[PDB]
């Protein structure tokens, strides 16, 4: 039947394009198989019998639904048939007709695959009872090496997949909103995480907002008719630091990012204290290592079907903490990070960035107190490299990222040109720098390369704007001696004016007539180095150079093939 | 890069035997290709879209220059003819009312070819024909699929 | 696609109005008669002759660098 | 392995700058010591270098020019105008005691005695003399770092780029046991370094990673002689021993190592292979060119 599901999944995609249910009527069938959707890839019943022994019978003949098949079951199909028993644990008789429709087993793995996608495909209680089942199916479950490998990657396929189909349950709303708690304990038992972390953040959001159900009275005195509110107080008592709450580092994220939504549920401070009620609770979270999760997330942040949602849920939850939880932040860093801060949230930021709702949280970002905010910033050092990082974050989103440009220019970065400047030259009268203030200006170069390439009009700013100065300073930098990261900063700001030739070919002239130095520069390479992270920016910027169309000046000054011997 | 390859010389003798040499290995490339054939009956879409574009142009512009050579070997000529005709007679070229989807006539028309060139060569008409007379159906089957 | 290119470098529009910017434009190392029409007039603002022969020698030199000490 | 008697017996031997089909030698040891360039691929003896002094130092100073160091530590080096068959004498220092080995530093050919003189190019004046008496490894492990190695196997990274005459660091092994014969630098890093043991044994070196030994061996018979390696290949090389013997240590391969060369005659000449000999410690004739 796996292949009836993939044509099932055919006319689903066919009224998707039209957004009508005409394919799926036009071709009955859904009405049909409905009961092998609600199992979804549970086989729960047949599994391996030895009631259904195949090679038993002396006749060799088998019974489906409806006709059997005695002159077919010969001892070849007897071993394919048996494999799939001891491969699988199977019932034989189903294994039959997984080999009789189409290799068997992989027509099985259709029929799953099938199914499986067109539930997914349909999001985007026999089903919702089921989740919990299928679950427990795959645990089970889980050129021979070949073959281990496939079933391997079959099995990132449902922990893919599925996925989809349960955050969708969500976004319909059947999961809602009494199934939070065995989400949340389940994920706590439990980089699947990310399924998880992107189907709770919509939940705090909205559903756990404002909707909730108005049921699930587990208790008298607590809910009445309407437990919608009811609820999101239980929810709020139940949520706590306890002893052991420090190794599901998760459960604390997920718990913290509430708190956040939380603050902006709650009407007015009526009910309750924010100082016993938010403030501790989120502070605790704070020194539960909350934040760091987030970070981790980021790092771990990966392609994926339903990503580019995760991406804009992540995104939300970012706007939920600056708008809503300033004075955590200010907490953390004006007074106990300086004391014992505000580069950590800048890290945190631009963490979130890299992670299209980003793009419209930085356009919502792109006003008098955030520009007293960088100049804060600004002032300590710390502070100012929180920002670089913040603005690049902001410069990841397409939309966003220019948006995010635009916000941190409404100047900076003629500053930031004149700090490089200024940086240089100091450096040339002492990687000769503090390792903080050093990572400081990786940050800001890398803000910088970012905020360039993604904009076309700030990256052509970049490029030929006097005061800033770029492309000299940049080479400054390269000839004195330098840290490999900061060299790769420089070939991501050449990037900018590449895009923006000439101009670029008759700097790299100038460069070279300053190569007995590029030969130099070859050989300390060969000797070294830092395991080969510096060399491939260089290509890069190597290659874009050569996409730009060649200039017959350039390479004159030395005999005949100037642009050959690159 | 196999078209590219096995259309510009007259295949050589020695080349079968190393494909051979691994034996179970050229079976196993035999099977995949017949899976991928049978593998219709949306990026992965769009790249068997591709994947036909070029097999199927691949296996006209070998198989224009002569015969045998590597893609005779392929088709189990001392099997994937047979997920060619396999192929063919399920094929269902038209959706009532949405047209004769273009791609659909254009991978009938890419598989037929093949089959053209292997009833008009004296080495395949013998083979091919008796093939196309057993079971599973040749004539009949494609008389049944044919629309006005 | 030549006179594409040429449209391209005068798109930079980078002053007004320079014969360094002219030279800017040498960059491609093609160079329109006019300016060189141009040049001869200034010099006419034995001028003849070394006319004549600093002609003969910037035709000589078409490498960069030399284009510039030239027309110098 | 297509042997030749020149019955002149060997000391050198380079795969030119021009595979290795150039050939070059030069023939220590006789009444008029001898070098001959072209030869032989075939008879082709268009330089055979009518010379006073011997081989000392020595390398192709271009594809149309060969240096060289003679016997008293004098120097010498023509221009191996390979046109018009004749050449003109480049280089003719008088008391650069002989040399040691030969390294370079392009294009300051640096050496070591067993003094430094550092001649260099077009540098007709002795310019860099930090003369410090040597009590044979000479290289640059960086330009222009060096390290010279006595007769104790004792090396001792010194320079002549900043200034100063003592060493800046010193590699040893436990027991100075084998005198100055053979040690290597790795073309696959600059800070790469082995040598071989004149007992037979490896002796392989960490700049980096410590200054310990790193690898001694047992394999082979004699004194350290010298090794074939791959001019790309750097990892492929293989090992020798001072009768001129040759045990392939196939080290592109682990121990790979067996009765290599064609083998069992007197010495070899100096090394130079690419695409070729492994010169002994004693440096008489044999030859075979099928180096691929």
């Amino acid at each position: 039947l796996w292949g009836p599901y993939r044509e099932i999944w055919q006319t689903v995609l066919s009224a998707l394009i039209k957004r009508q249910p005409e394919a799926v009527h036009s071709l009955i069938v859904l009405k049909k198989y409905k009961p092998d959707f609600i199992s979804l890839f549970k086989n729960p019943p047949k599994s391996a019998q030895q009631h259904e022994r195949v090679q038993k019978a002396s006749t060799e003949g088998i019974p489906i639904k409806g006709t059997q098949r005695t002159r077919i079951l010969e001892e070849q199909l007897i071993k394919e048939a048996f494999i799939l028993s001891d491969l699988y644990n199977i019932g034989e008789i189903a294994a039959v007709e997984l080999l009789l429709i189409g290799v068997a087993i992989l027509l099985y793995w259709d029929g799953k695959s099938c199914m499986a996608e067109s539930l997914l495909h349909l999001i985007q209680q026999g089903l919702t009872n089921k989740i919990l089942t299928l679950i427990s199916q795959i645990d089970v479950n889980n050129g021979n090496k070949k073959h281990r490998k496939e079933v391997s990657d079959l099995i990132k396929e449902c922990q893919q997949s599925l996925a989809h189909s349960l955050y969708s349950w969500s976004c319909q709303t059947p999961l809602n909103r009494e199934d939070t708690l065995l989400l949340i304990g389940y994920l706590e038992k439990v980089k699947v995480n990310l399924t998880l972390l992107m189907s709770l953040l919509y939940c705090l959001d909205v559903g756990f907002l404002e909707q909730g159900t108005d049921d699930r009275e587990e208790l008298m005195k607590q809910a009445s008719m309407f437990m919608d509110r009811q609820y999101i107080a239980a929810i709020h008592n139940r949520l706590q630091n306890t002893q052991p709450w420090k190794s599901p580092g998760m459960q604390a994220t997920v718990r913290l990012a509430w708190a956040l939504a939380l603050r902006g549920i709650s009407q007015f401070s009526e009910v309750l204290e924010f100082s016993e009620a938010d403030e501790p609770m989120a502070e605790i979270a704070i020194g539960g290592n909350v934040f760091l999760f987030l970070t981790e997330a980021v790092v771990g942040s990966e392609s994926f079907c339903t990503d580019e949602f995760f991406i804009r849920r992540i995104h939300k939850l970012v706007t939920d903490f600056p708008t809503l939880m300033p004075m955590k932040v200010k907490q953390l860093r004006n007074r106990a990070e300086e004391d014992a801060l505000r580069r950590d949230l800048e890290h945190l930021l631009l963490l979130i960035g890299e992670l299209l709702e980003l793009a419209l949280e930085y356009w919502c970002p792109t006003l008098l107190s955030k520009f007293v905010r960088q100049m804060s910033d600004l002032l300590p050092a710390t502070l100012y490299l929180p920002y670089l990082k913040m603005l690049r974050g902001l410069a990841s989103g397409p939309q966003c990222a220019h948006y995010c440009f635009s916000l941190l220019k409404a100047v900076s970065w003629d500053h930031f040109f004149h700090s490089l400047m200024l940086y240089h030259e100091h450096l040339r009268r002492d990687r000769g720098i503090t390792q903080r203030e050093l990572d400081g200006l990786i940050a800001c170069l890398q803000l910088t390369c970012t905020i360039i390439d993604w904009s076309e009009s700030a990256r052509l700013a970049l490029c030929e704007h006097a005061q800033w100065m770029p492309v000299v300073v940049i080479l400054g930098l390269l000839q004195c001696s330098i840290p490999p990261l900061l060299k790769a900063e420089l070939l991501k700001t050449l990037a900018a004016f590449g895009k923006s030739a000439a101009s670029l070919w008759q700097s790299l002239e100038y460069t070279q007539i300053l190569g007995v130095g590029i030969e130099v520069e070859l050989n300390e390479i060969e000797s070294r180095c830092e395991e080969y992270p510096l060399t491939r920016a260089f290509c890069q910027l190597i290659s874009t150079l050569v996409e730009s169309s060649f200039p017959t000046n350039l390479g004159a000054g030395l005999r005949a093939p100037g642009f050959e011997p690159y | 890069i196999l078209c590219s390859i096995s259309c510009n010389s007259k295949i050589q003798e020695k080349i079968v035997g190393d494909f051979t040499q691994d034996q179970n290995v050229s079976q196993k490339l035999m099977v995949g290709f017949v899976s991928c054939l049978d593998s219709e009956e949306v990026k992965q879409t769009n790249i068997r879209y591709m994947t036909k574009i070029h097999i199927l142009n691949l296996l006209i512009t070998s198989l224009e220059m002569k015969a045998p050579n590597l893609a005779m070997f392929l088709l189990g000529y001392e099997t994937c003819l047979h997920s060619i005709l396999d192929i063919l007679r399920k094929g269902t070229d038209v959706r009532a009312g949405p047209v004769a989807v273009w791609d659909t006539p254009h991978l009938a028309e890419l598989c037929y070819q093949v089959i053209y060139q292997l009833c008009a060569c004296a080495d395949t008409s013998g083979p091919t024909m008796r093939y196309l007379r057993t079971s599973q159906d040749f004539l009949f089957s494609q008389l049944q699929h044919l629309p006005f | 696609f030549s006179s594409f290119p040429s449209s391209m470098d005068p798109y930079p529009d980078v002053r007004s109005p320079r014969l360094f910017p002219s030279s800017h434009a040498k960059r491609t190392s093609s160079m329109g008669l006019l300016q060189s029409k141009f040049a001869s007039p200034s010099i006419s603002r034995a001028q003849g002759s070394h006319s004549p022969r600093i002609l003969p020698v910037t035709p000589w030199s078409v490498p960069a660098p030399l284009a510039p000490t030239f027309v110098i | 392995f297509a042997a030749k008697f020149v019955s002149h017996k060997i000391s050198r031997t380079r795969w030119r700058p021009v595979q290795p089909d150039v050939f070059a030698t030069g023939s220590w040891d006789n009444e008029e010591n001898k070098v001959c360039v072209w030869a032989t691929s075939d008879p082709k003896q268009l330089c055979d270098i009518k010379h006073p002094g011997d081989v000392m130092d020595m390398q192709f100073l271009d594809k149309e020019r060969i240096v060289t160091g003679s016997s008293t530590g004098t120097v010498t080096i023509f221009r191996h105008h390979e046109n018009n068959q004749t050449l003109s004498v480049n280089q003719r220092w008088e008391q650069a005691a002989p040399c040691t080995a030969i390294v370079c530093s392009s294009p300051e050919i640096v050496s070591v005695g067993e003094r430094i003189n550092c001649f260099r190019a077009e540098s007709r004046d002795v310019l860099r003399t930090i003369d410090d008496a040597d009590s044979h490894g000479v290289t640059f492990l960086r330009t222009t770092e060096i390290l010279t190695v006595n007769s104790v196997g004792q090396l001792k990274l010194w320079d002549l780029r900043k200034q100063g005459n003592d060493p800046t660091q010193i590699f040893s092994v436990t027991g100075e046991r084998v005198p100055l014969h053979c040690v290597d630098r790795h073309p696959n890093q600059q800070h790469v370094v082995a040598t071989g043991g004149q007992d037979g044994m490896l002796c392989i070196w960490d700049v980096r990673h410590g200054k310990m030994p790193m690898s001694l061996l047992n394999a082979h018979e004699a004194e350290m002689w010298e090794v074939h390696f791959h001019p790309s290949n750097p990892d492929h090389l293989f090992t020798c021993s001072e009768d001129g013997s040759l045990w392939h240590w196939d080290a592109s391969a682990q121990l790979e190592i067996t009765n290599l060369l064609p083998s069992s005659t007197l010495s070899v000449n100096s090394l130079d292979v690419l695409g070729l000999v492994c010169g002994t410690d004693a440096e008489a004739i044999y030859v075979t060119r099928r180096l691929f």
